[PDB]
RNA sequence: GUUUGACCUCAAAUCAGGUAGGAGUACCCGCUGAACUUAAGCAUAUCAAUAAGCGGAGGAAAAGAAACCAACCGGGAUUGCCUUAGUAACGGCGAGUGAAGCGGCAAAAGCUCAAAUUUGAAAUCUGGUACCUUCGGUGCCCGAGUUGUAAUUUGGAGAGGG
RNA sequence: AUGGUGAA
């Protein structure tokens, strides 16, 4: 049998690791951007959810490379279509104002 | 017995024809290693202190084979005691269709001797000089009589 | 006289075993391996020299659809149903409007086999129910 | 994205088709083909091989090759 | 079994 | 290049052509030992794509197994055991015989320098890969334990034995549900 | 030419440069693998795809960037938990057996080859030797390699040119 | 039942 006795320590080891990765990952929040997208299914259709990462054709509308987008932690999805109208306006909307969020230090 | 594709192989250049392809072959032989490296360091030396494209024969399987289908190689051998015999089963069949004149030597040891390696299975030649393109041209139309017209019937012998 | 001839992927045991003796006892009907689509599983009757032909289709992987149609020109319908010479029963409900008028017609020479087929025994063995009692199109036979 | 015919792999099929002859099932189905029919030629490449459309398509391949041939 | 081969692809050089 | 023509060529197994080679070189597999190492491949253009590169370590080996457990999987693990220090990457049939068949596997030394300075290949000297034939790593092993994407293996996708636990165990949180 | 040389195959060396046995074994990756025991019964159902038996690794292992899931206005690596759900589904439909998408959370790095001729220069690498600033740096030699070492590249394409 | 021990 198996009992989750360690729930608050695992909880307190994660913490902990989170709060030392910022040790290395300090003037990035750690995380990648991730778009805004529709759950597939009849249920959920209304509602709306994150996606793993921007499509190619959103990232080509933001105006940035997707080589470069991945460096400044912009999330590219290998096989994502858009096929939604809004939700890429949506999405390129957010990259701009996250574009227009970012202060990047030159390569010294 | 054999299939009729092989025993193709076994009808290959005779000794005056194949002498005359190694002489002309002889004459094109590519820059050694020690050659490459003289002649680089003794260019950086002159340049230190203050010509048009090598004519070689062409021998690596691929880069031959790639000169083929594309009519820049004007010969090429072939050798009849390769080990994997699939990979030269067709070249024959496609330099045929291809119309590029071939000539089939005996012995892969006696074809790497021409380009200073153990073995390589296979050499043609692309350029080639004006004192050696009439000898080439005439080596190329002697080959014809010599081998496809004396091998019309190759298809049989199973 | 009287001659005739007839004709998806992944299935367990119970379905294997489904459509087990047709073939055995519909020795008009030959045993093929299966062909996923429709329109050309038509033609294979002119290698057998059939006159009816038959094609399945799979759907909502739970279904399964037994087509029946002549090869040239035959009308088409479908339903999802769950060597001695029998004897077809008959229901009077076949004979009230074309939409089983024909189909009894078809029947006849679709699934009774020919009494001098190849495979064609003398003596008859069992006997079937077939019927349409409760609109449905599912028989026990003994 | 789709299979592009790509000439040069269509040449060198062909280029094998004549280098490699005909396997002893393929000189069987083509003896037949010239001497008993496609009719019966599908049935035996059926027979020999799986679903009925790969048989088809072999015929027809070698119904392009014995043309080809004269 | 035992027939020679035929040529009819090889027949036509390329051009 | 040549390889496009060596792959047409082996996709005609049954060609009339090939069937003397075979022939010939089931024959000599016979005279030869059961297991043997190859001076080189029989058949370049499937180890090429196999990942067989003709720099040094690259050892190629020759076993053969009676017909009738995967066989693949079984010379690899023979060949491992006999070959220990050498690591099994992948093998690829080559001849076939009425009791024998014969498969050709491709092995990489850890130990040599050409290996373990380049880059493209020094993952192999990893302890974990340590003979991976005997963990059914290999494309044949993989097959063979059901691990593929979908739900069509979902009896194995992530190992029978791994998820048999997961799903036979009983799970109790500090705050009883 | 009755000699001689190129190779290819395999041996010989208490020759140099190298690795494996075993132990441990809770967990991991595979093979073999039963019975007491149960519904009223043992071939499916169930102990059990378990213990024992056999082979190989690490501090975690396997798996991991789809020939995926779906049918919606679509999601876009693998993995663990809750939920989906004791549901779909299986079983003298009973006794009993027993899944998965979607949703939420933990963490999200994706990549490298075969398949196109460098051909206007095997330019690649191991080993030996001689030096240094020694988990390595360089002159020279041999060997490996042309049956392929060197520019990108795994479809989000890519390359030759302007 | 599985794994083992030695012997008129």
């Amino acid at each position: 049998v198996k009992v989750h006795f360690d729930q608050a320590g695992k909880k307190v080891s994660r913490r902990n690791a989170r709060a030392t990765r910022a040790a290395k990952i300090a003037p990035r929040p750690l995380d990648l951007l991730r778009p805004v997208v529709r759950a597939p299914t009849v249920k959920y259709n209304r509602k709306v959810r994150a996606g793993r990462g921007f499509t190619l054709a959103e990232v080509k509308a933001a105006g940035l490379t997707a080589a470069y987008a991945r460096t400044i932690g912009i999330a590219v999805d290998h096989r994502r279509q858009n096929r939604n109208q809004e939700i890429f306006d949506a999405n390129v909307q957010r990259l701009k104002e996250y574009q227009s969020k970012i202060i990047v230090f030159p390569r010294n | 017995k054999v299939p009729p594709t092989i025993a193709q192989f076994q009808y290959t250049l005779d000794r005056n024809t194949a002498a005359e392809t190694f002489k002309l072959f002889n004459k094109y032989r590519p820059e050694t290693a020690a050659e490459k490296k003289e002649r680089l360091t003794k260019e950086a030396a002159a340049v230190a202190e203050g010509s048009p494209k090598p004519y070689a024969v062409k021998y690596g399987l691929n880069h031959v084979v790639a000169l083929i289908e594309n009519k820049k190689a004007k010969l090429v051998l072939i050798a009849n005691d390769v080990d994997p015999i699939e990979l030269v089963v067709f070249l024959p069949a496609l330099c045929k269709k291809m119309g590029v004149p071939y000539a089939i030597v005996k012995g892969k040891a006696r074809l790497g001797t021409l380009v200073n390696q153990k073995t390589s299975a296979v050499a043609a030649l692309t350029e080639v000089r004006a004192e050696d393109e009439a000898a080439l041209a005439k080596l190329v139309s002697t080959i014809d009589a010599n081998f496809a017209d004396k091998y019309d019937e190759v298809k049989k012998h199973w | 006289m009287n001659k005739q001839r007839t004709l998806s992927r992944g299935v367990n045991y119970r379905h294997r075993h489904l459509i087990q003796d047709l073939s055995g006892l519909l020795p008009h009907s030959r045993k093929e391996p299966k062909l996923d689509t429709l329109q050309q599983l038509n033609e294979i009757a002119e290698l057998y020299n059939c006159n009816n032909v038959l094609f399945f289709e799979a759907r909502k992987h739970q279904d399964l659809y037994l087509w029946l149609s002549k090869p040239p020109n035959g009308p088409t319908i479908k339903f999802y149903i769950q060597g001695s010479r029998p004897v077809l029963s008959f229901d009077q409900r076949f004979e009230s409007s074309p939409h089983y008028q024909l189909i009894k017609e078809l029947l006849v020479h679709n699934f009774g086999v020919p009494p001098n087929a190849r495979k064609s025994k003398p003596f008859i063995d069992h006997v079937m129910s077939f019927s349409i009692v409760d609109d449905k199109i599912w028989v026990r036979t003994y | 994205k789709k299979g592009a015919a790509s000439n040069r792999t269509k040449f060198v099929r062909s280029l094998v088709r004549e280098i490699a002859g005909l396997s002893p099932y393929e000189r069987r189905l083509i003896d037949l083909i010239r001497n008993s029919g496609e009719k019966r030629a599908r049935k035996v490449a059926k027979k020999r091989l799986g679903s009925f459309t790969r048989a088809k398509a072999k015929v027809e391949e070698m119904n392009n090759i014995i043309a080809a041939s004269r | 079994p035992y027939e020679p081969l035929i040529d009819w692809f090889t027949r036509h050089e390329e051009v | 290049g040549a390889y496009k023509y060596l792959e047409e060529l082996q996709r005609k197994k049954q060609s009339d052509v090939l069937r003397f080679l075979q022939r010939v070189r089931v024959w000599e597999y016979r005279q030869k030992n059961v297991i043997h190492r190859a001076a080189r491949p029989t058949r370049p253009d499937k180890a090429r794509r196999l990942g067989y590169k003709a720099k040094q370590g690259f050892v190629i080996y020759r076993v053969r197994v009676r017909r009738g457990r995967s066989l693949r999987a079984t010379a690899e693990e023979r060949v491992g055991r006999r070959a220990a220090n050498l690591r099994v990457l992948n093998s690829y049939w080559v001849n076939q015989d009425s009791t024998y068949k014969y498969f050709e596997v491709i092995l990489v030394d850890p130990q040599h320098k050409a290996i373990r300075r380049d880059a493209r290949y020094n993952w192999i000297c990893d302890p974990v890969h340590k003979h991976r034939e005997a963990r059914g790593l290999t494309a044949t092993g993989k097959k063979s334990r059901g691990i593929n994407k979908g739900h069509k293996f979902n009896n194995t996708k992530a190992g029978r034995r791994k998820t048999w636990k997961r799903q036979n165990t009983l799970s109790l949180w500090r705050y009883r549900k």
